[PDB]
C-alpha cells in the first residue's frame, strides 16, 4: 500500500520543481470507525494481525532516530553489503557471519 | 584499490572554480575572497541563490549531497585562493565554505528537523541552551620513528587508535608541530519557546563547531546555522556539523499580516490617547480594580528604550515591577494574564528552573562526565519578559545572582574553570506574598518579606495590595467575581460543562499581543517639552520627599523616563509626550502614595 | 485522587502539587520549552499532622 | 441504597451532561453573605470560588442547570461547618493577628537573648511558643 | 509498549486518552500504525430515566450522602462533602478565554485510626 501511495503521489505531482524532483517516501497512516478491542481481549492469535484498541498513555520517550536502510563493510575484505533494510519494530541488528 | 580519477568530482570542482572565477561578472565573490584574504580568515561565505542562479543543477546537487559537494567546493576555494596568492593559501592547510540565503524545505526548526534531512544541508533556526568548553580536536597526527629514521602520518577526520609503535615496535615520537589540531565546541539548539506547543516535547539538536565557528555562539542566543545533518557511528545518534553561524536579531519583527497592521493602525488612529487606558481595562478584565497596576503591567510589556553611551554604557530600557499582597489575591492570576499576553515571556517559580535555576549554571553531563554551560530561565528571557512567583522563596545564591542581571543585564560565571558572560537583559515581573500573610503598613516592604533593600532599589516599581475588609470594595470585587461565574458562552444551553479535552469593547489578547509587538518595534525619542516637564515633576517629587516606600532618587527619575517611553510606545508616538510623562507621574505617585 | 497522608508528599511532588491545584496542570521544564500535562482531577487528601 | 456501579454511572452521567451555573438570585444571596463573613471576620475570594463550585456540585446532583439560593444555602451550611472546622484547625495549627503577635514576641525575646541551638529551641518551645513558629522565625532571621 | 516512528510519532503526550491502530508483536509490544486522540470527551434510555428519576428526588442530597458510606462508622456530612467532590464544580471558561478549575479538593485531617482508608478505597 505504501508503494502504491508512492507511485500515485509521484504521477499526480510528476512535474515537481528543480531539486523537488527527487521523490520522498510517504507514510500511509491508517484509521477506522471499528469498535476498539479491549486491551485485555488480546492473545497470541492476533500477533502480526491488525488490532485497534483504546487506552491512556502513561509515559513517552524522546524523539530518537532508528535506522531503516543500512550498509556495512567487511573490515578486512572490504566486502560491502549495501542498502540493507532493517525491519520496523523494536529490534537490534544482524551481522553477517563472514 | 587506489582511486585514479573522479570525473564527477573533476567537473564539479571546475564548476565551482568557474563560479568563484568572478572576473567576467560583477566581482562580488572575487572581491569577497580578496576581502577574506585581507581579513586573513579561511572561511568564505556563500549565498546559495547565487549558485542557483549561476547553476541550478549544481545548487540542487549541493543541497541534496552536502558532504561531497562541499569537499569539491573547498577544493575549488583553496585552488582559487592559491591562484590569487599561493603563499597565503600555504598559510592554511585548508579553507571552508559558508552557505547563506534561502532554503525552501531545508530551512527548518528543531521541532521540524525530521530524520529525512540526513546528509542534506539544513538551515536550523533556534535558540542556544547548552554550550560545551572549547577543546582542541586532533585531526592529523605526525609521528617520527628514530629507529627507522622514518616519518609516518595518520588522518582521523570522521574516522586507543593513537599510534605509538612502528610495525617493528620501534618507539614513535609525535611531531607536535607538524600535527594538525583545531578547536572544537559543541552546543545544543531548541525551538524558540514562544513558538512551540505545550503538548509536544523538546526537540534538542546537537551542533558541532570548529575553527572560527567555535565561539561565534553563546547560550541563550537566537541563531540560525547552516550545516550538514549527519548520523553518528553506532538505532543511531544524529548531530549537525556547522558550516556557518549567524546570530539573528532577537527583536525580530511582527510580520504576521498586513491586515493586522491595518487593524492596528486603524485602532491606533481611532483613539491614540485612550489606547493606553483602554488596553489597561482590557488587559486583565477578569480582575476588578488595581487599574494602576494594569497600567504598569502594560508599561512593563512595552518597556523603554535602552540608551548606550560613548563610555560603553548600556542604560537599560527594561522595567522591573514587584507586587506584594496577602494570599488569595489575583497576583497569581495577573501573571497568567501576562504569560498569555506577552510576546516573548517565560514563567518560573521561586525555586527557579530545575538545577540551572534562574540564571545559568555549569552542569557536568554525567553521561561522559563532561562540563556543560546550561542557560537558565533568566537568560532565555533576554529581551523578553520573566514572571517569578513565590519570589520570597528565592534561594540565597539566586538572591545574590539577581543583583548582576538587575544592574547590568548580563550574568557572568568564571567557576569550574569555565568563563562566560551571558546576556540576561529582561524586564522582570516578580511577586511574593508577605510572610505569615497579614501585611502591616508600619514596617518596611523588606521587613514583611526580606529583600535587603538592594532589590527594592533595583526594582523600578513596587506595588502593595492589601486585603481590606471594606464592604463596598468587597461588594465590587465579589459582584464582579459572581458575574464572571454566571457568565456563559453565547452558544450553550446551561447544561454540560466544557469537555475534558487532551489539548490545552475589550480587545483580544492576540491582537493586543500583536499591537504591543508592533509598538515594541517603535523607538520613541525624547521631546524637549516633556523633558522639561518631567524634570520639574522629579524636582517636585524631591520636594515631596520632605514628607516621611523608598525615597525618590535618580532611579525613580529614569523609571519615569522609561514609563513615559513605554506610554510613548502605547500610542505609537515617534516621540514621548506630555501625556506620557503625566501618566507616568501619577502612576509613580500612586505607587509611593496611596 | 485519593491521597493518604497528603502531608507526606515528596519535595518535588510538593512543588508540583502547587501548580496542580492552582492550575490543574503539571508543567515540566526542559530548558526553554516547558511541556504541560493536564490534570483536571479532584483530590481527596488525608493526613494526621 | 444506590448501587456502587449505579452511583458511578450516575456520577459520570451528570458530570458529562450538566455543568451547573449560578442563578442570579442565589448569587446575590451569596454576595451579601460573603460580605457579612468579611465584616464579621477568614473568608477570602478563594473561599468564595470554592463555595461557588460546591453549590454547582450540589445543583449537579439534582441536574439543575442553575444553582438555587437554597442550593447556595446548602453549600454555605456545609462551608460554615468547614469554617467552624477551620477555626479550630487554625487554633490547632497556628497559621492571624495573634499568630503575628506571638511571632513578634518570639522575635523580640530572641533579640534580647542574642543578636546550644537545641537548648534555645527547647527553651523557646517551653515558653509557650510552637516549634513551627520558632523554626519560621529562625528561617526569617537567616534570610534577613 | 507502543512503537511509533514516522509522522505518527511525536503526535501525543503522556496522559491523553487515545485509540491506537497497530500490530500486536513480541520481541511484547505494539507496532502502532494509526492514532486517534480523545480531544473532547469520549447511555441507555433506562439509565437516563433512572438518573432523571434520582435527581428529581427531593432528598437526593440526603440519600446520596447516606447511601454512599453505610459500611463506615462516624460519618455526618463528610459523606456530603465526598459527594460534592465527586459531582464537582463547573470548569468555567472566562470571557477572555481563561479557565478556572471545575474540581473541588477536600482534606481529611485528624485520626488515622478511623477507617478512612476504607472510605478512600
Ligand atoms: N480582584 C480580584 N478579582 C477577581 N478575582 C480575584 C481578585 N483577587 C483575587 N482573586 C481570586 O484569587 C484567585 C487567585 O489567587 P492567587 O493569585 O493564586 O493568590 P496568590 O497570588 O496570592 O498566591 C483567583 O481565583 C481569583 O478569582
Ligand atoms: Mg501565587
Amino acid at each position: 500500500l505504501e508503494e502504491a501511495a508512492k507511485e500515485v503521489a509521484d504521477e499526480v505531482t510528476r512535474p515537481r520543481p528543480s531539486g523537488e524532483e527527487v521523490l520522498q517516501d510517504i507514510q500511509v497512516m491508517l484509521k477506522s470507525d471499528a469498535s476498539p478491542s479491549s486491551i485485555r481481549s488480546l492473545k497470541s492469535d492476533m500477533m502480526s494481525h491488525l488490532v485497534k484498541i483504546p487506552g491512556i498513555i502513561i509515559a513517552a520517550s524522546a524523539v530518537r532516530a532508528k535506522a531503516t536502510r543500512i550498509s556495512i563493510q567487511c573490515r578486512s575484505c572490504r566486502n560491502t553489503l549495501t542498502n540493507i533494510a532493517m525491519r520496523p519494530g523494536l529490534e537490534g541488528y544482524a551481522l553477517p557471519r563472514k | 584499490t587506489v582511486v585514479l580519477d573522479d570525473v564527477e568530482l573533476r567537473e564539479a570542482q571546475r564548476d565551482y572554480l568557474d563560479f568563484l572565477d568572478d572576473e567576467e561578472d560583477q566581482g562580488i565573490y572575487q572581491s569577497k575572497v580578496r576581502e577574506l584574504i585581507s581579513d586573513n580568515q579561511y572561511r568564505l561565505i556563500v549565498n546559495v541563490n547565487d549558485l542557483r542562479r549561476k547553476n541550478e543543477k549544481r545548487a540542487n546537487r549541493l543541497l541534496n549531497n552536502a558532504f561531497e559537494e562541499l569537499v569539491a567546493f573547498q577544493r575549488a576555494l583553496k585552488d582559487f585562493v592559491a591562484s590569487i596568492d599561493a603563499t597565503y593559501a600555504k598559510q592554511y592547510e585548508e579553507f571552508y565554505v559558508g552557505l547563506e540565503g534561502s532554503f525552501g524545505s531545508k530551512h527548518v526548526s528543531p521541532r521540524t528537523l525530521t530524520s529525512c534531512f540526513l546528509s542534506c544541508v539544513v538551515c536550523v533556526e533556534g535558540i542556544v541552551t547548552k554550550c560545551s568548553l572549547v577543546r582542541p580536536k586532533v585531526v592529523r597526527s605526525v609521528h617520527y620513528c628514530p629507529a627507522t629514521k622514518k616519518t609516518i602520518e595518520r588522518r582521523y577526520s570522521d574516522l586507543s587508535v593513537y599510534p605509538t609503535k612502528d610495525e617493528e615496535n620501534n618507539p614513535l615520537e609525535t611531531e607536535y608541530g607538524l600535527s594538525v589540531y583545531k578547536d572544537h565546541q559543541t552546543i545544543t539548539i531548541q525551538e524558540m519557546p514562544e513558538k512551540a506547543p505545550a503538548g509536544q516535547l523538546p526537540r534538542s539538536v546537537d551542533v558541532i563547531l570548529d575553527d572560527d565557528l567555535v565561539d561565534k555562539a553563546k547560550p541563550g542566543d537566537r541563531v540560525q546555522v547552516v550545516g550538514t545533518y549527519r548520523c553518528l557511528p553506532g538505532t543511531f545518534r544524529t548531530v549537525l556539523i556547522a558550516c556557518n553561524v549567524k546570530q539573528m536579531s532577537k527583536d525580530a519583527q511582527p510580520s504576521f499580516s498586513a491586515e493586522d497592521i491595518a487593524k492596528i493602525k486603524k485602532f491606533s488612529k481611532t483613539r491614540s490617547k485612550d489606547i493606553f487606558d483602554q488596553l489597561a481595562k482590557s488587559l486583565a478584565p477578569s480582575i476588578h480594580g488595581h487599574d494602576y497596576v494594569k497600567k504598569a503591567i502594560l508599561c512593563l510589556l512595552l518597556g523603554g528604550v535602552e540608551r548606550d553611551l560613548e563610555n560603553g554604557s548600556h542604560i537599560r530600557g527594561d522595567i522591573n515591577i514587584l507586587l506584594i499582597g496577602d494570599p488569595s489575591v489575583a497576583k497569581s492570576q495577573l501573571l497568567r494574564y501576562v504569560l498569555c499576553t506577552a510576546p516573548r515571556a517565560i514563567p518560573t517559580t521561586g525555586r527557579g528552573s530545575s538545577g540551572v535555576g534562574l540564571t545559568a549554571a555549569v552542569t557536568t553531563d554525567q553521561e561522559t562526565g563532561e562540563r556543560r554551560l546550561e542557560a537558565g530561565a533568566m537568560v532565555l528571557a533576554d529581551r523578553g519578559v520573566v514572571c517569578i512567583d513565590e519570589f520570597d522563596k528565592m534561594s540565597d545564591m539566586d538572591r545574590t545572582a539577581i543583583h548582576e542581571v538587575m544592574e547590568q543585564g548580563r550574568v557572568t560565571i568564571a567557576k569550574a574553570g569555565i568563563h562566560a558572560r551571558l546576556n540576561a537583559r529582561c524586564s522582570v515581573l516578580a511577586a511574593a506574598n508577605p510572610v505569615y500573610g497579614r501585611y502591616d503598613q508600619y514596617k518596611t516592604p523588606m521587613e514583611n518579606i526580606g529583600l535587603q533593600d538592594s532589590l527594592l532599589s533595583r526594582f523600578d516599581l513596587l506595588f502593595i495590595m492589601l486585603d481590606q475588609m471594606d464592604p463596598e470594595q468587597d461588594r465590587e470585587i465579589s459582584d464582579h467575581v459572581l458575574r464572571m461565574h454566571r457568565y456563559r458562552a453565547p452558544g450553550e444551553q446551561d447544561g454540560d460543562a466544557m469537555p475534558l479535552g487532551s489539548a490545552v469593547k475589550m480587545v483580544s489578547a492576540a491582537f493586543m499581543k500583536k499591537y504591543i509587538h508592533v509598538a515594541k518595534i517603535i523607538k520613541p525619542v525624547l521631546t524637549q517639552e516633556s523633558a522639561t516637564y518631567i524634570a520639574e515633576e522629579y524636582s517636585r517629587l524631591r520636594s515631596q520627599d520632605s514628607m516621611s516606600t523608598s525615597p525618590v532618587t535618580a532611579r525613580t527619575l529614569e523609571t519615569l523616563i522609561r514609563l513615559a517611553t513605554a506610554h510613548a510606545k502605547a500610542r505609537m508616538s515617534k516621540t514621548v509626550d506630555l501625556q506620557d510623562a503625566e501618566e507616568a507621574v501619577e502612576l509613580v505617585q500612586y505607587a509611593y502614595f496611596k | 485522587v485519593c491521597i493518604d497522608e497528603f502531608d507526606k508528599m515528596r519535595e518535588d511532588d510538593r512543588v508540583a502539587i502547587h501548580e496542580a491545584m492552582e492550575q490543574q496542570t503539571i508543567s515540566i521544564a526542559k530548558a526553554g520549552i516547558t511541556t504541560t500535562l493536564n490534570s483536571r482531577c479532584s483530590v481527596l487528601a488525608a493526613a494526621n499532622s | 441504597e444506590i448501587d456502587l456501579a449505579k452511583l458511578k454511572k450516575f456520577i459520570a452521567y451528570c458530570r458529562v451532561k450538566c455543568g451547573p451555573r449560578l442563578s442570579a438570585e442565589a448569587a446575590e444571596k451569596l454576595k451579601n453573605r460573603y460580605i457579612i463573613m468579611r465584616s464579621g471576620a477568614p473568608i477570602t475570594v478563594r473561599q468564595l470560588e470554592a463555595i461557588v463550585r460546591i453549590a454547582e456540585a450540589l445543583s449537579k446532583m439534582k441536574l439543575q442547570p442553575f444553582a438555587t439560593e437554597a442550593d447556595v444555602e446548602e453549600a454555605l451550611r456545609l462551608f460554615q461547618v468547614s469554617t467552624l472546622d477551620a477555626a479550630l484547625s487554625g487554633t490547632l495549627s497556628g497559621v492571624s493577628q495573634e499568630d503575628q503577635e506571638m511571632l513578634s514576641r518570639i522575635e523580640k525575646q530572641l533579640k534580647r537573648r542574642f543578636a546550644s541551638e537545641h537548648s534555645i529551641i527547647k527553651d523557646f518551645t517551653k515558653q509557650k511558643y510552637p516549634e513551627h513558629a520558632i523554626h519560621k522565625v529562625l528561617q526569617l532571621m537567616l534570610r534577613r | 509498549q507502543l512503537y511509533c516512528d514516522r509522522y505518527l510519532c511525536d503526535k501525543v503526550v503522556p496522559g491523553n486518552r487515545v485509540t491506537i491502530m497497530g500490530i500486536y508483536s513480541i520481541k511484547s509490544y505494539i507496532r502502532v500504525l494509526g492514532i486517534q486522540v480523545d480531544t473532547d470527551g469520549s447511555v441507555s434510555p433506562q439509565e437516563e430515566e433512572e438518573f432523571r428519576r434520582l435527581a428529581a428526588l427531593p432528598n437526593v442530597y440526603e440519600v446520596i450522602s447516606k447511601s454512599i458510606a453505610p459500611s463506615i462508622f462516624g460519618g455526618t456530612d463528610m459523606k456530603k462533602a465526598i459527594a460534592c467532590l465527586l459531582f464537582g464544580g463547573s470548569r468555567k471558561r472566562l470571557p477572555d478565554g481563561l479557565t478556572r478549575r471545575g474540581d473541588i479538593n477536600l482534606l481529611m485531617l485528624g485520626d488515622p485510626g478511623t477507617a478512612k482508608s476504607q472510605l478512600l478505597k
